[PDB]
């Protein structure tokens, strides 16, 4: 947790930087499943909240032993074109801590209608009148578009930074690097 | 006065074919004969076209045929005969200084790594490219390369990389026919979704005959991505050789006309004021000559 | 006029970088070929009108 590694997106004359990090964020998700462990954190140093811009720099926080196996995994092959990596250096001592959360949205009224068919056996018109089409949730927050091996449906995963606190909380991390109760340094 | 001709069309050398795709498995690529091709199917999400590999497949099967014709200094449609003549000896002195040595080597780098798999190389952990030289109907000499060793930013040197140098430069000089069949194999994943060329149901994916394929001009742009003499700031990599250095990914066009490094002024300066540009700067000029254009005075 | 039939100049840009071009010229009298002419276009240049 004390060590951090900085990743910045080398600009591409063929892809926008938004498409490059979606590959990067999907590849780091597969790192946590195969390697294991719930102590790998992520942060966005250049997160501009004015227009929900993710920026061009990605920061990963983990321990020294976990980061050594992170770079030793051959997932860096095929991604050295678009990125360069620094060194697993330590975080500064006066760094306030903030949390991250994966906030999903109920954007599809039809999907929730298909959910309640197998639980209450309601009709198509019954679900339409009970749940209208205005229940869709629009989030003005940064997000990533990915694809999974288990489910081929493309999903938009919103990434949100929480309030900046004065201390960190001991907690685990999700497979995407998001926090289920943990905190990451901010600098 | 030797002014620029009104029409200055140049033929397109380095002809690429329509790069079809097919699905297969790794460690079976030696039998590259009869894999079934990925077919574009219709799915509802608004309805858009989607291309997916079958369950028992994780690599691509991009095939296309490349031709090196030569005579890039000869314009097909030139308004002025005297201005046509000056471009003929101007590129003739360029051949005498170097026999297309650097251009063919950087053309070899494009043909070595599978950069022409735009989306299918970024998410691939293992890419292999098979190159065959077909003469008279038989493979005169074959190649087996790897896109991982040859990076897309740095231009390294290899003995087998130099093997394509004398083959391409001989064709570009105009000493004989060069026919190369390029076969690619990139491990994008089991059933991973692929982005082929998209046609214009909001979005339509391209196909030729019950098989997904890539446009000829789509393969060509990656093969022209050798321009590194542009004013590279922010760590940008090689760009496609275009007039006025335009790249639409960033939305900004490098090699601005206000300075003396675009294709139009450098070619004009070479043949009108008759002072040669730099060796590094003139490498970009003939690179636009080989690809052709609709150049000329308006 | 025979040379322009001999080399495939009517393949305007379909022969500019062709490895080998062969032209077959037949003669029809009563719906059946009488004399068949076979040439090779690469040997017959577009600038020399030989015999």
């Amino acid at each position: 947790m004390d060590h951090y590694l900085d990743i910045r997106l080398r600009p591409d004359p063929e892809f926008p930087p938004a498409q490059l990090m979606s590959v990067l964020f999907g590849k780091l998700h597969q790192a946590l499943v195969a390697q294991g462990g719930d102590r790998i954190g992520v942060s966005f140093p250049d997160l501009d909240e004015s227009r929900s811009r993710l920026g061009e720099r990605l920061r990963i926080h983990a321990s020294a032993d976990d980061l050594r196996a992170l770079l030793a995994r051959p997932w860096l092959e095929g991604l050295r074109d678009h990125l360069q990596f620094g060194e697993p250096a330590v975080v500064p001592h006066p760094t306030p801590y903030r949390q991250v959360s994966r906030v999903q949205a109920k954007s599809n009224p039809e999907r929730l209608r298909r959910r309640l068919m197998r639980r209450h056996d309601l009709s198509e018109e019954e679900a339409r009148k009970r749940i209208p089409d205005t229940v869709a949730r629009a989030l003005d927050l940064p997000f990533v578009t990915l694809r999974s091996q288990s489910t081929g449906q493309h999903f938009r995963l919103f990434i949100r930074h929480g309030p900046l606190q004065v201390t960190a909380e001991e907690g685990g991390f999700t497979c995407y690097g998001l926090s289920k109760g943990g905190f990451v340094p901010w600098f | 006065i030797l002014s620029t001709a009104s029409v200055l069309a140049f033929e397109r050398k380095l002809d690429p074919s329509d790069a079809l795709m097919s699905a297969g498995a790794w460690a079976q690529r030696d039998a590259s004969q009869e894999w079934p091709a990925v077919t574009v199917r219709e799915k509802s999400v608004q309805t858009v076209d989607v291309a997916n590999l079958p369950s028992d497949a994780d690599t691509l099967k991009v095939r296309f045929t490349l031709r090196v014709l030569g005579g890039a200094g000869t314009p097909s449609a030139c308004n002025d005969a005297a201005y046509r003549d000056k471009l003929l000896q101007t590129v003739a002195t360029y051949v005498n200084d170097q026999g297309f040595a650097e251009l063919a080597r950087r053309y070899a780098h494009n043909l070595a790594n599978a950069r022409f798999l735009w989306r299918n190389r970024v998410g691939a952990e293992a890419v292999e490219v098979r190159i065959n030289h077909i003469r008279q109907g038989e493979v005169a000499r074959a190649w087996r390369f790897d896109a991982l060793a040859i990076g897309l930013r740095d231009f390294k040197a290899d003995a087998e990389l130099d093997a394509l140098a004398e083959l391409i430069a001989s064709g570009l000089s105009g000493s004989g026919h060069v026919l190369l069949e390029v076969v690619a194999f990139a491990r994008i994943g089991d059933g991973q979704e692929v982005f082929p060329s998209q046609e214009l149901k909001s979005k339509t994916l391209y196909s030729v005959r019950d098989a997904a394929a890539i446009h000829s001009q789509k393969i060509g742009n990656a093969l022209r991505t050798i321009d590194t003499w542009y004013p590279d700031e922010d760590g940008l990599g090689p760009i496609a050789v275009e007039p006025y250095g335009s790249v639409t990914s960033q939305g900004k066009a490098y090699r601005q006309p206000k300075q003396k490094l675009d294709f139009y002024t450098l070619l004009d300066n070479w043949v009108l004021r008759d002072e040669a540009p730099a060796v590094e700067q003139q490498h970009y000029v003939i690179a636009n000559l080989i690809r052709g254009g609709v150049f000329g005075e308006a």
